[PDB]
RNA sequence: UUUGCUACAUCGAUGUCGGCUCUUCCCACCCUGGAGGUGCAGCUGCCUCCAAGGGUAGGGCUGCCCGCCCGUUAAAGGGGAGCGUGAGCUGGGUUUAGACCGUCGCGAGACAGGUCGGACUCUAAGGGUAGGGAGUGCGGACCGCUUGAGGGGAAGGAACCCCUAGUACGAGAGGAACAGGGUUCCGGGGCCUCCAGUUUACCGGUUGUCCGGUAGGGCAAUGCCGGGCAGCCGCGCCCUGAGGGGUAACCGCUGAAAGCAUCUAAGCGGGAACCCCUCCCCUAAAAGAGGCGGUCAGGCGCCGGGGCCUUCCCCUAGAAGAGGGGGUUGAUGGGGUGGGGAUGUAAGCUCCAAGGUUGUAAGACCGAGGAGUUUAGUCCGCCACUCCCAAUCAGGCUCCCCC
RNA sequence: CAGCCUGGGGCCUCGUGAACGCCCUGAGCCGGUGCACAGUCCGGCAUCUCCCUACACCGAGAGAAGACCCCGUGGAGCUUCA
RNA sequence: GCGUCUGAGGGGUAACCCAGGCUAGGGAACUCGGCAAAUUAGCCCCGUAACUUCGGGAGAAGGGGUGCCUAUCGUGGUUUAA
RNA sequence: AUCUAGUCCGGGGCAGGCUGAAGGUGGGGGAAACCCCACUGGAGGGCCGAAUAGGGGUUCUGACGUGCAAUUCGUUCCCUUG
C-alpha cells in the first residue's frame, strides 16, 4: 500500500493450497492459501507469494461465523531462508498471516508473535497494531 | 556475534535468524548448528568442540 | 488448447560451437569519447570470488549510502609486455586489412618466454626502419590503430604455464599522430593495469564460459520434465516431437555440447585495485588456485568461465550509468572457502 | 477455421478423438505502440484506422470440445500447419469378444439409450537436425595474429511504485499525463561468494551377524542412522539501455491545377513495440577463396640440421578427437613438511562406577558406562615450499623454394 | 520444478557375430504442376568431400491381401410363425 | 557346493534408458483417477463408536511402555527326585 | 484326453501363529425363574502370515517386446484343513 515501490518480495515461499495460521483474535485460527493478487504468471508455474503482499485465503477452523468465508490478509510469517538487504538471513517457526479488512485495515484487533519489519511499511495499520517487530 | 550452539565466532554475512513467537534469537555457525537445536536437541555441553564443554 | 508459451532454449545464439582459441577478442570497440591516448580493456585470469561490505555509490540506488552485502570475483591482474604495432588501413577493394606490423624485442626483451611459442624474429634484419616510416608515409590514411600484447603468467605460479598468449586491443584517443607515439612509448616496456584502468570505471568481458561436456536437452535449453506418468513410463529426458513435419526439422532443443562458449558480459564496474596480497588472500590458500601474488581486480556481480581462464576486458559498449570512483569497502572476508 | 454435398486420390492399411511436450505460421489486434473521432470536464468510457515485434496465465466441474464458474492479471484473441505432432507418450472418449439395465421381438437378437474390464510393435540403410572431428583447393613447409562479405536474434519484454500531484481538470464527489528515478515479474546469458540440496570422498554412533574375546574387519541393493568438503546445479546471486537511418497510418508546409481555395499533383518536413545500423554469436570452402610478422639454415643430388606429430606427465577439457599446459634452462604429478578443512575425542593407561565376586581383614577381580590422558585420532578428488622419485628411451612425417 | 549420486546398459577396446525396410543411390530446400501433398518434371535458392555420436522430424519409414463399409445370384453358424 | 546361471578389458564414467537412494519450502495445485510413491507396521498393556443377522464389527478408533548393563525375585519343567 | 475339461480309483502334501462356539468345572447374586465372573474345553467352507512350502496371476497396461521364452521376468495381490 505503501512500500511496495522498494524491494518488496524475497526468495519464493508459498503456493495456492498452502495452509497458514491466522495470529489475531479475529475469531479464525486455520486458513488455505486460495489465491495471489497481482502477480503475473507463466505456464505451469504455481502463482507466487511472501512477506508483505495482498495475499487471499479462506477460513478453514475459526468461529462458524467466520468459517467457510472469503477475507484478505497479509503474510507475516515464514520459512524460507532469504537474504535481508543488510544480508541477513531470517526465518519464522511457522507460517502465519493476519486479516485486513477491504480498505487495508486489519480486521483484527490483536497480533500474535513477531513479524518481519517489511510488512509494517506495506501496511502500516499493521504496524499500529504491531507488538513486537523483527 | 555468537553463535546459539557453537557460541564461536561468526564471519559476517552468514548465519540465519529463525524467530521464535517469544522473540527469542537463535543464531548458527553453519547448518551443524541449526540442526543441533530445532532437530537434534542434543546437548552443546555433552561435546567438546563447543567452548561450553564443562 | 494450444496456450501460450515462450519458444523454450534460446534461438538467439545458434549455432552453439565451441571456440578455437581459449582467449576469444572483442569484435568492436566502445566509442573513444572525447580524450586522450589510451588503451580501452585488460587482459588478466580468473582467480576466485568472495563477498564484500560497500558503501552504495548509485546515487539513484534505492541503497544509496549503506551497507550491503554483494559476491564479488577477484581477478589477478600480471603485468602487460607489449610486442608490436599493427598498421590497419583502407586497402585495395575498401577492406580494413592489416597494412603492415612493427615488433621490437632486439631493442630490449632478451626474453625466451615468447620464444617457447613463436619462432620469432632474429637480429639479422631488424631493419623495421622501412616498415615504421611506412606509417609515416601512409599517415592520415589510417583508420585504426590496436596493440600487440603478451601476458606474463610465469608472474604467476598459480598457472602452471610459461608460454604465453599474444592477443590485441584497439586504442583510441586524442589525434592520429598523437596515438601512434602514444603506442610508441609503450613498446618495449611493462605496462600495470594501474596505466589503463582506475577504479569506479565500468568494464565489459568478453571470455570462455566453464565448459561442461556434452550434456542433454533437460540441461542445455532447461526443458520441462514430462508430467508425473513418464516420470514411470517409456522415457522421461526428452522432447517429445521434433517439428510439424520435415518442413525444417528446426531450431528445436537437440543436445550437444554446453559450455566453452564464446560469449558476453555487460555492466561491469569495479571495486578495488589493491596491492598488499594479504588484504584479499582468504583463509588456506584460495580454492584451486593458489595464492595471489600480484596486483589483482576486484569485481562484484559473476563472471563467466570456469577457474584459471585467461580474460581480456574492455571499456563499456553501451554503459547503464556513468560511475564515479572508488565504492569504498568496510569488510573482505579472508574465510575459508572450504568449511 | 466447423458444418452440409462431391466421390477425383487412398481398401495386398496414410493406424482413428483428446490431452501432454515441442516448433512455426497467419491476421479478421485481446493487451502492449502510433493516430483520430466521440452524445471525450478528468478517470472510466465507446468507436475507427495502422501496426503480428513480444506477451496472452492459474484453478474447479466436464474425458473431451463446448459450456458454467472461482480469484488475480494487460488481457487471460481466434485460427492453421494430414481437425500440426503414437517408428515421442496417456488411454480418459470411442471400434470388437464378456455382462447388466431400459425400449422392441414368440424367437435368433437389434438398439446409438446408459454402465464395469478389455494387448498402444519396431536396433534409423537415406535425408533433416546438433555437435565434434580429417583432407584438397584456395597456396612450398610451417608458427602466430588479424580484415570481417552473410548468417540468427526478442536478447529483451511487461507491469507496479516514488515523486509529477492531491496538481492539471470538475462546483463537488472525484481525479490526469510528460520527463526523471526505482522496484518487481517473465524471458535470455552467466556464476557457487554466502544459503539451500546434493554429497556409495570421509568420520562416528549403533542392530543382526560371524572372523576365538577387545581391537581391527566380511556382509546385510551405502546394513540403518547423524553429519558434512570440493564439484554441480537452485529454492541463491550477478548482466540483461538507448540511439542513428527508412518507413505505415497520419499530421504539416510551399503550392497550382481550378485566379480564390487546396497538406499533394509535382516539391519539401516530421511522424511508431514497423524494416535496417550500431550488440552479441560462426565464419578465408567467402571460388574475388584475403592481408601482416617471422623461420626454413649451413656446407659439399649428398652431409647436416630445422620444423612438426606421436610417444612422455598432467588438466583448465572432454565419448574417443580435440583444447590447454609442462617437459632438467622444471614446480606438471606423486612423496615429505607445513597451511586450511570434515567428523567428533583413537587405542592403551589411570581414576570413578549402579552393584557384585571374592578375600579374615587388608586387598584384588567383573561390570554396562563417565573423566582425563586428547580440538584428539582418522581422513581431506584443496594451497604453498621443498628437485627425493617420475617427464626418458623411442618411433614417425617432413624442408632445405631464397641466396 | 527441478537437482545430486550409485549398479547394469548405453562410451571405447579384443573376440564372436545377425535380421528390417532395397525399381534405384541419382534423393538438400522452397513455390508450382500433375491422380488435386515429388527424388528425379518446371522455376528459383543454395549446396566441397570424408568420418563419429545424439535425435527419431521426414523419407506420404517398416510390421501385416484393413479388424470397419459394400460387392460376389461366395461360405459357415444361430433362430423361427421362411 | 560354486567363481560356467559361461565372452571380456579401458575410462574423471557425456547425454540417455532400466534398476535405486535422497531432496529444502508448499503439500493433490499434476492428475479422468493420490496412479505411483510415501506414512504406519513386531510386541505387551490400557482403552475401543454407530449399526446389526447379537455371532461381530474389532489389530474399530486412540494412548502408553519396549535399548544396554549391575543386580534380583517369582513360576514351572527336568535329573531314581510329593 | 502325456495339455487342458470332467470323473473314478489308488497315493503324496499344507512351516507357525491367532481367534475361541458348544459342552465341563468352580466361585459369586438372590428359595426360585436363573444371571454375572473365572478357568477348562478346542467346533468352524473363520483370520494373519514361509520368493521356489504349494496355488492362482492382481496392479505396475512396470522391462523384454527381431525375448531368458511363438506368453515370460521383476515388482506388486488374494488362498492356504478345505
Amino acid at each position: 500500500m505503501n512500500v511496495l515501490g522498494s524491494r518488496k518480495g524475497f526468495t519464493p515461499a508459498l503456493q495456492h493450497n498452502s495452509s497458514v495460521v491466522v495470529a489475531d483474535n479475529s475469531g479464525a485460527k486455520e486458513a488455505v492459501i486460495i489465491g495471489i493478487y497481482g502477480y503475473r504468471g507463466v505456464l505451469r508455474r504455481v502463482p507466487f507469494a511472501n512477506i508483505a503482499d495482498l495475499v487471499m485465503v479462506s477460513v478453514r477452523k475459526g468461529s462458524p461465523d467466520v468459517r467457510k468465508q472469503k477475507f484478505k490478509a497479509v503474510i507475516v510469517r515464514q520459512r524460507m531462508p532469504f537474504r535481508r538487504p543488510d544480508g541477513t538471513w531470517i526465518s519464522f517457526e511457522d507460517n502465519a498471516v493476519v486479516i485486513i479488512n477491504p480498505d487495508g485495515t486489519p480486521k483484527g484487533t490483536e497480533v500474535r508473535g513477531p513479524i518481519a519489519r517489511e510488512a509494517a511499511e506495506r501496511w502500516p495499520k499493521i504496524a499500529s497494531v504491531a507488538t513486537m517487530v523483527i | 556475534r555468537q553463535c546459539s550452539f557453537c557460541g564461536k565466532d561468526i564471519l559476517p554475512g552468514t548465519g540465519l535468524m529463525y524467530v521464535r513467537n517469544d522473540g527469542s534469537l537463535l543464531w548458527f555457525c553453519s547448518s551443524k548448528c541449526r540442526k543441533s537445536m530445532l532437530k537434534l536437541h542434543r546437548d552443546p555441553k555433552k561435546l567438546k568442540w563447543t567452548k561450553s564443554y564443562l | 488448447r494450444k496456450l501460450s508459451s515462450p519458444r523454450r532454449g534460446s534461438a538467439g545464439l545458434r549455432p552453439r560451437k565451441r571456440a578455437d582459441e581459449i582467449l576469444p577478442t572483442p569484435k568492436n570497440w566502445p566509442l573513444v569519447n572525447l580524450k586522450e591516448p589510451k588503451l580501452l580493456g585488460f587482459i588478466g585470469y580468473k582467480a576466485g570470488m568472495t563477498h564484500v561490505y560497500m558503501i552504495d555509490d548509485k546515487p539513484t540506488s534505492p541503497n544509496y549510502g549503506k551497507e550491503v552485502y554483494t559476491p564479488v570475483t577477484i581477478v589477478e591482474s600480471p603485468p602487460i609486455l607489449g610486442l608490436a604495432l599493427r598498421a590497419y588501413h583502407i586497402d585495395s577493394k575498401g577492406e580494413l586489412s592489416v597494412l603492415v606490423d612493427y615488433w621490437a624485442n632486439f631493442e630490449e626483451g632478451s626474453l625466451k618466454y615468447l620464444k617457447r611459442k613463436i619462432t620469432s624474429l632474429k637480429v639479422d634484419s631488424s631493419k623495421m626502419k622501412e616498415k615504421l616510416d611506412l606509417i609515416q608515409k601512409n599517415l592520415n590514411n589510417i583508420t585504426y590503430m590496436r596493440l600487440l600484447v603478451s601476458t606474463q603468467p610465469w608472474l604467476v605460479p598459480s598457472l602452471g604455464k610459461k608460454r604465453p598468449e599474444i592477443v590485441e586491443i584497439q586504442i583510441g584517443g586524442g589525434s592520429i599522430q598523437d596515438q601512434l607515439n602514444y603506442g610508441l612509448s609503450l613498446l618495449g616496456k611493462q605496462i600495470p593495469v594501474r596505466d589503463v584502468f582506475r577504479e569506479g570505471q565500468l568494464t565489459d568481458i568478453i571470455g570462455v564460459t566453464k565448459g561442461k561436456g556434452f550434456q542433454g536437452v533437460i540441461k542445455r535449453y532447461s526443458v520441462v520434465e514430462f508430467p508425473r506418468w513418464h516420470k514411470h513410463r517409456k522415457g522421461s529426458r526428452k522432447i517429445g516431437a521434433r517439428g510439424p513435419s520435415i518442413s525444417t526439422p528446426s531450431y528445436v532443443p537437440q543436445p550437444g555440447q554446453l559450455g566453452f562458449h564464446r560469449r558476453t558480459e555487460y555492466n561491469k564496474r569495479i571495486i578495488k585495485i589493491g596491492d598488499n596480497v594479504n588484504e584479499i588472500n582468504p583463509a588456506g590458500g584460495i580454492v584451486n588456485y593458489g595464492l595471489v601474488k600480484n596486483t589483482y581486480l576486484v569485481i562484484e556481480g559473476s563472471v563467466l568461465g570456469s577457474r584459471k581462464r585467461p580474460l581480456f576486458l574492455r571499456y563499456p559498449i553501451r554503459p547503464s550509468w556513468s560511475p564515479e570512483s572508488a565504492p569504498k569497502i568496510t569488510y573482505v572476508n579472508l574465510a575459508s572457502q572450504q568449511g
